[PDB]
DNA sequence: ATCGGATGTATATATCTGACACGTGCCTGGAGACTAGGGAGTAATCCCCTTGGCGGTTAAAACGCGGGGGACAGCGCGTACGTGCGTTTAAGCGGTGCTAGAGCTGTCTACGACCAATTGAGCGGCCTCGGCACCGGGATTCTCGAT
DNA sequence: ATCGAGAATCCCGGTGCCGAGGCCGCTCAATTGGTCGTAGACAGCTCTAGCACCGCTTAAACGCACGTACGCGCTGTCCCCCGCGTTTTAACCGCCAAGGGGATTACTCCCTAGTCTCCAGGCACGTGTCAGATATATACATCCGAT
């Protein structure tokens, strides 16, 4: 890359690099942070981040909406089977559950 | 002559009605009776901001949500339909909430 | 003083709560047990926020002390902070 | 008195200029000569660069001394 | 007055545009996701501070960074990250 | 009807496609490039600039990206341009 | 391999089609090393402006983003002296669908009127935003004075 | 004339032994050959310390005995006394280990 | 030099006998290709973590801190065996 | 205290105060480290593991035996509760399990 | 070859102190050393966070008897703390 | 309700061996004295928000009754699994050979920590307009008693 | 197999509101430059044990035969949640009012990291010895057929 400009866009990343560099950094984890370990980190947050907002504009346009609500994001993390292995023990608040009704229990 | 459903038809209903929305579904002033008064059992003379209300409320209702959903899958595991306290504690056990 | 609180929780909440889980029929002894469960769970959770909450010589329990008493608890919660 | 300027481009100019003679006046003379903006330089004698504000005299450059030009680039 | 905060509020609403142009989000939803962004920060540090205190070393390169990722996510998802931060790098060094 | 020749070849490398993949933007450029783009490029589509990376996972998951339809036509047509690589 | 034949094919293309204001060709015999030159446009303070410029490419294209350079030291809003160039399809919006003529033709729009939105050099950028006359005849008199 | 036991009082007791012994239940060679396919089949050409072995049955026989022991409470609840592979995915759904 | 069927190796006394030890008195006849799959699972997803770890370190021997430390990972804490 | 002797017998413990110090000190936990905190969690660790083996001693002399195995170890971990809550997710190797029977497969009078 | 510190000798002195006769073993030794490494590291991660969320910088005592009000269970918890606290009073004067 | 086989389990005694407890050299890590200065304790002040209260209205909770479908108990069956015995299979143990690779050591070079100046990316506060909440009417669709 | 009446749910159109997005001003931390102490990458050597092979026991796995007991399906009984109607109760909204503590600022002060020096506590190594596993032979608890 060029020298002379700001660190996100050396890259092409949205995240912020110089943020994550400081909270490495101040964070207790290490004594030393090497130089490529926040571009890596900025980079996986940004691929997950865009994944999962993908994933609830897609539900929330599928629900005649074009505004982005936590029904639907928990929708999109529930929906996908790695995203829900991910996220396996955490709650999302006012998120509801996935619509499911027993095979036995429907009437005959 | 009056018109009355089968029994078991309506909690279909209510069943799909809920699954669809996501509301609170325990009344607000009684769970915070409630919350106040395991606290001041625990220390006295304790302020609650209303976000750590809200926040116990929807921690509460996951739990039990996932709870019943577990006790249900059990029941019918017992070739029945009702759900009975045995249910509940079988589950709890398994998870190693009681062990 | 509060006493006998534990009835707020009511036969309608309880089988709202349920129908919600996705059960059709409901026994008669469910509400003790549930009302049981629940009273553990806050008394587990008060527990920690109460501690928490007691450390940092404050007075008013936030939600910031309830989310990380829950995370601590392997219950992590999203919504309000963290 | 005649300096000697060289910069990161391999380029090797002249200029004519007093002690007396400010830095401002002599980056004025050398946009003058070549056209390299004067708000954009960073000359560097005996190892210290050049403040604008004060002159050639304050630095103590005789003839035959050599200024170290280094280009400077803003923003990115 | 009130003391600076800082979140990746920002952020997200530009990788939200760059995704789907047309599509506002809310603020729960943004609390959600900054929640979402921190714990995944956490946890990815963690790891990879302990896996680099495990050798004997005190420098986190993108190698920790890197088999952290491999451990924590997922397959296809592990798969994906690994590849967006070899990429990553490989700009910013060239 | 049938498209021609001319048209068939890969929009980014001027070549017969090479099992394509079918994005959902409708978009088709054979394998190879596609492999090069998700490695190293932006993970967008060139042509209308739209990420696939949930559908890319949910493909390679079931091993989807080839079309085999689209390989077996242009074989079936076109043994010799295929057979010259 | 595919990246000499891609350049064979756009040398090609923009030889059959020429492009406007504008001209290229390889410097070299390498195929990779090329040059081109651009005129200053007429509705803009460059009147009498012809910039050489040079352009070098990587192992691989339209793979990745070629590198573009001024030769000639010209004066701009968004270009720093060294030949600088700050270009959101350069580095942001690269994708292997463009080619060298919507590289070249992008940059020559760029030219015509520039973005301050995300200035280079912000004391000219400041220069420019602050009033019209004064940036106009400053980029003319070097215009004037070093492309003629 | 030969005596045997009425069927159910050897399983007894083999429950009551088992339950005292400590050493491992499954032959050392076959577990470690299976441990060297798995690796193999991950990474090639890797060499196993004994101890990692070892570690390896001892944690596969815990989670067994678990595994084991949760199936048949949950047969003993579903009012039978022998298990069925049912048994071994409700125990499973419970545990949360698929969901 | 490739392993074939070796999962057979856990054959069903085996079995038997970690049933009898978990409390078990009466078994099923299926029971034992479901204890198969199951360990042949819990031992992919050990292994994987354990081998990545014997990795990250640029050995060749996976040592057995390796596996208790992926066994900690995974939630499934080993003592007596160092770490 | 007089300040006269080691800093594990100044504060009357067996459990190393400058090796708990230099644990925590070099283990990235904090910048700064207070000069208490090793002692009290030495403290700590000394009561726990001296709880454990005495437990554990108490099983082995009702077992007959004059040392510790592992399965006294797991015998006295399960017995008890406030253990068994605290190490409830651990696998002690060679332990076995403690022995019950369900009270319906028991065969009938 | 290397030095590898544990806490054999000091988990010997304290069984001694308690149970005059009784022995212990190899296999029991390592199962202790892993027990009191596990119980260190996580009072000590505890103490870390409790720490940090703060604003703070620095691990006092308060903050580890804390820690160890918050992991262990009730009665084990009050036994811990009073141990502490004599332990601490003590060795400060 | 036991009685007599008959099996397995429990119990007393020699023995010998290999793993545990102890003695010893030593050296690397722990202990002692002195400084600086930054992190933390403490006093003072502001204003956010939390507790407290009063009135309305009404959606939600409580109570009672007919009843029908599901929980639960008893019977019969036949098929799958417990139990025992002869037979084939490979685990287990000893002994040896070999080298790939784990582990320790010396060099030094390049990646990274620290401090000043500086300015632009990012945050607090405001304002507005459109996407969403809500209400009323009508069209659409499961549902059940009766055929 | 169905038709139809009554009830629940979805579409559509219109109206009104409040909070999300963009803009403005500003303070502070990220950027750039330069310097310097050291982390580990690399080459080299040593030497441990993991792998492979061979041979000899004999313990565990296996296939088969027999018997029996319980998982499952069926039938019947009864009783207890459910659906609905009517009545009582407090939840929720809006409103007001006080003051208590969370949050901020400024000041001071003393706790600890850093440096150097010195020395002894625990670790690696070696050795003696007895606790318990093993083998062997008795004593008793318990199960099964049958009166
Ligand atoms: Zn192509
Ligand atoms: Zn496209």
């Amino acid at each position: 890359s060029a020298k002379a400009c700001t660190r996100s866009s050396r890259a092409g990343l949205q995240f912020p690099v110089g943020r994550v560099h400081r909270l490495l950094r101040k964070g207790n984890y290490s004594e030393r942070v090497g130089a490529g370990a926040p571009v890596y980190l900025a980079a996986v947050l940004e691929y997950l981040t865009a994944e999962i907002l993908e994933l609830a504009g897609n539900a929330a346009r599928d629900n005649k909406k074009t505004r982005i609500i936590p029904r639907h994001l928990q929708l999109a993390i529930r929906n996908d089977e790695e995203l829900n292995k991910l996220l396996g023990r955490v709650t999302i608040a006012q998120g509801g559950v996935l619509p499911n009704i027993q095979a036995v229990l429907l009437p005959k | 002559k009056p018109h009355r459903y089968r029994p078991g038809t309506v909690a279909l209903r209510e069943i799909r009605r809920y699954q669809k929305s996501t509301e609170l579904l325990i009344r607000k002033l009684p769970f915070q009776r409630l919350v106040r008064e395991i606290a001041q059992d625990f220390k006295t003379d304790l302020r609650f901001q209303s976000s750590a209300v809200m926040a116990l409320q929807e921690a509460c209702e996951a739990y039990l949500v996932g709870l019943f959903e577990d006790t249900n899958l059990c029941a019918i595991h017992a070739k029945r339909v009702t759900i009975m306290p045995k249910d509940i504690q079988l589950a709890r056990r398994i998870r190693g909430e009681r062990a | 003083v509060l006493r006998d609180n534990i009835q707020g929780i009511t036969k309608p909440a309880i089988r709202r709560l349920a129908r919600r889980g996705g059960v059709k029929r409901i026994s008669g002894l469910i509400y003790e047990e549930t009302r049981g469960v629940l009273k553990v769970f806050l008394e587990n959770v008060i527990r920690d926020a109460v501690t928490y909450t007691e450390h940092a010589k404050r007075k008013t329990v936030t939600a910031m002390d309830v989310v990380y008493a829950l995370k601590r608890q392997g219950r992590t919660l999203y919504g309000f902070g963290g | 008195m005649q300096i000697f300027v060289k910069t990161l481009t391999g380029k090797t100019i002249t200029l004519e200029v007093e002690p007396s003679d400010t830095i401002e006046n002599v980056k004025a003379k050398i946009q003058d000569k070549e056209g390299i903006p004067p708000d954009q330089q960073r000359l560097i004698f005996a190892g210290k660069q050049l403040e604008d504000g004060r002159t050639l005299s304050d630095y103590n450059i005789q003839k035959e001394s050599t200024l170290h030009l280094v280009l400077r680039l803003r923003g990115g | 007055k009130r003391s600076r905060k800082e979140s990746y509020s920002i952020y997200v609403y530009k990788v939200l545009k760059q995704v789907h142009p047309d599509t506002g989000i809310s603020s729960k939803a943004m609390g959600i996701m900054n929640s979402f962004v921190n714990d995944i920060f956490e946890r990815i540090a963690g790891e990879a501070s302990r896996l680099a205190h495990y050798n004997k070393r005190s420098t986190i390169t993108s190698r920790e960074i890197q088999t952290a990722v491999r451990l924590l996510l997922p397959g296809e998802l592990a798969k994906h990250a690994v590849s967006e931060g070899t990429k990553a790098v490989t700009k910013y060094t060239s | 009807a049938i498209p021609s020749l001319s048209e068939c070849q890969c929009g980014i490398c001027m070549e017969i496609l090479v099992e394509p993949v079918t994005l959902p933007c409708n978009h088709t450029l054979c394998k190879p490039c596609f492999q090069s783009t998700v490695e190293k490029a932006s993970l967008c589509c060139p042509f209308c600039r739209r990420r696939v990376s949930s559908w890319t996972r949910y493909h390679t998951r079931r091993n989807s990206l080839v079309n085999v339809e689209l390989w077996t036509i242009i074989q079936k047509h076109y043994p010799r341009e295929c057979k010259l690589r | 391999h595919m990246a000499l034949k891609r350049i064979n094919k756009e040398l090609s293309d923009l030889a059959r089609d020429p492009p406007a204001q504008i001209s290229a060709g390889p410097v070299g015999d390498d195929m990779f090393h090329w040059q081109a030159t651009i005129m200053g446009p007429n509705d803009s303070p460059y009147q009498g402006g012809v910039f050489f410029l040079t352009i070098h490419f990587p192992t691989d294209y339209p793979f990745k983003p070629p590198k573009v350079a001024f030769t000639t030291r010209i004066y701009h809003p968004n270009i720093n002296s060294n030949g600088s160039i700050c270009l959101d399809i350069l580095r942001s919006q690269w994708s292997p669908a463009l080619t060298i003529s919507k590289v070249l033709l992008s940059i020559a729009s760029l030219l015509d009127d520039p973005n301050p939105d995300d200035p280079k050099v912000p004391e000219i950028a400041r220069i420019y935003k602050t009033d019209r006359d004064k940036y106009n005849r400053i980029s003319r008199e070097w215009t004037q004075k070093y492309a003629m």
